[PDB]
């Protein structure tokens, strides 16, 4: 059992569009893609919780994080989908 | 009229002349042309900009209103700009 | 007594090159980093190292800038910088890419 | 009344798995203590960038007349939005080719 | 009928820039990754997909290289590119340096 | 003497001149001078040879033989080179 | 306030190479910050390392492999042999 | 019986501290093992590392006539070796300036 991302970006791809499909290759750079975005926000979150002295990694240093590393509008736009999720979270 | 404001703007302007040629001297520059000093104003207003928002978010993580400056070595950290000499 | 237009900009190479004094004014300095952070967000204060550390920072980005910039007037047969050989520069690193 | 086992992903409108970010944060050796939200917030933040280049690269399969995305319809959605052009300029795309461009010195008269 | 020198070049310009497949032969490009990994230490096994990935990166960072070895003749007012322009390149990217 | 080696030394030469000038074309260069092959050659030989040496070292920090395409991606993630499509 | 830094063993580093020379506290600060970094870059190198080969313990091969991997060239082979030779004094002693 | 409690890093003979370097490697989030091996060798290399450097910018100040190592001699000591100069040239060094080097092309005619 190889883990991989293949089918959450396979149906966010068929919320985007519905009608159009994807190939191997670019399913791995997509698996990629998502590795390398996980791996580059976990590091800088843990950067944020050492450089506070602080043992635990919360939202706060996820959004410190997207701040960060994404540049410029699409910080933002993250910024607000992600929060609504915690609060729906929450709630639930 | 003795009316002006407090806040001033041409600060881009306080970075003059012969600071940018002895910039360029310490770069070993012999000839300057008349167009390079306001392309460097604009270079170090972007660059500037960059490092001061970086470390405005460094200092907003952890609930602040003062830039220190460790904050200004990790803003400079992060780009792979890294500094010494203040890291402790 | 004139001097020769070339041997007093050589001087002052020689010269700077030597010292590790700051080449930009404190106080101008300050000016600019403070009205570049007060867009950010207003009520920001500063601790004195980190302008000086911002200080420090922008003068070895701009000193290399004009080394990669007298390199690329000195490739295009040239003696004087200009705002192309800037231009050129920071593409080549990548920061107009 | 252990009811039904409602996933965290479902709880917070997410198609990226939250556990599964929340187990690869703990074994990560990033923190000893991982908080309940960032791993919503995190999945959301990949979910999003996920599905702004697969809507790019899904146009740029539209206007080539194809109904697969290629790596080159990846390449071309990454390197026409300059965002995601500064956000991915020191990666490299397999069998992605490059953006045509010809530069106007070398246009003829 | 023959053609003006330079819309042939256009035309593999435009052509080139369009396709992405290799423009390297596997073979030689196998030899030469295994020539240059045997003097670091013998008896070195290779997968396929290894050499694949060495190929689409020195793929990526030649014609990067020729862009910006481009940008630097285009700089120089020449249309042709030359090893002053590489070396340019390769200084202001950090390699030379 | 049909007396030959069984070791090839000139696969640096393997990267041809049409190559070359393809990897240009794909650049986007009208005109090649002739001298630029073999700085061609020479910079990718000091490119492959630094990327080979640190797929290499994390090959045999695995205690193995067999260079796989993970170190191959991993050796180029270290030096800022980073590759899709085979991470997976 | 008891703030840590890697003063006294610079300096007595310095003493050995150099019994006749001091230092001044700009390029002390240098040289904590100098150590500080190797430290970062060679064990973030060695925790990678430890990651990708599926091991959850950091012994002295990783950081063996993060030296040959971060310091270039003839610098790394002398680290190697000098952090090689200590492990086999100190085996010899604990 | 408690012998003296003799310390780690005189057992390895070096100078760095083995057991802090040991206590940061176990803090610092890494892995969540330490090996007993891996500070001695961090240490050994931190040490070298720090020595070369040192030993570098004490022949920059003796040939500038100086007893005391400024941030200049720093610069020049990193700067003029070339391995350490591709070991920290993605590093900023604070009032340490730049080589004294100026290009063929400007020079005068004779």
């Amino acid at each position: 059992r190889k883990e991989s991302y293949a089918i959450y970006v396979y149906k966010v791809l068929k919320q985007v569009h519905p009608d159009t499909g994807i190939s191997c290759k670019a399913m791995s750079i997509m698996n990629s893609f998502v590795n390398d975005v996980f791996e580059r926000i976990a590091g800088e979150a843990s950067r944020l919780a050492h450089y506070n002295k602080r043992s635990t990694i919360t939202s706060r240093e996820i959004q410190t994080a997207v701040r960060l590393l994404l540049p410029g509008e699409l910080a933002k736009h993250a910024v607000s989908e992600g929060t609504k999720a915690v609060t729906k979270y929450t709630s639930a | 009229a003795k009316r002006h404001r407090k806040v001033l703007r041409d600060n881009i302007q306080g970075i003059t002349k012969p600071a940018i040629r002895r910039l360029a001297r310490r770069g070993g520059v012999k000839r300057i042309s008349g167009l390079i000093y306001e392309e460097t104003r604009g270079v170090l207003k972007v660059f500037l900009e960059n490092v001061i928002r970086d470390a405005v978010t460094y200092t907003e993580h952890a609930k602040r209103k003062t830039v220190t400056a460790m904050d200004v070595v990790y803003a400079l950290k992060r780009q792979g700009r890294t500094l010494y000499g203040f890291g402790g | 007594h004139r001097y020769r237009p070339g041997t007093v900009a050589l001087r002052e190479i020689r010269r700077y090159q030597k010292s590790t004094e700051l080449l930009i004014r404190k106080l101008p300095f300050q000016r600019l980093v403070r009205e570049i952070a007060q867009d950010f967000k207003t009520d920001l204060r500063f601790q004195s190292s980190a302008v000086m550390a911002l200080q420090e920072a922008s003068e070895a980005y701009l000193v290399a800038l004009f080394e990669d910039t007298n390199l690329c007037a000195i490739h295009a047969k040239r003696v004087t910088i200009m705002p192309k050989d800037i231009q050129l520069a920071r593409r080549i690193r990548g920061e107009r890419a | 009344t252990r009811a039904k086992a409602k996933t965290r992903s479902s709880r917070a409108g997410l198609q990226f798995p939250v556990g599964r970010v929340h187990r690869l944060l703990r074994k990560g050796n990033y923190a000893e203590r991982v908080g309940a939200g960032a791993p919503v917030y995190l999945a959301a933040v990949l979910e999003y960038l996920t599905a702004e280049i697969l809507e790019l690269a899904g146009n740029a399969a539209r206007d080539n007349k194809k109904t697969r995305i290629i790596p080159r319809h990846l390449q071309l959605a990454v390197r026409n939005d300059e965002e995601l052009n500064k956000l991915l300029g020191r990666v490299t795309i397999a069998q992605g080719g490059v953006l045509p461009n010809i530069q106007s010195v070398l246009l003829p008269k």
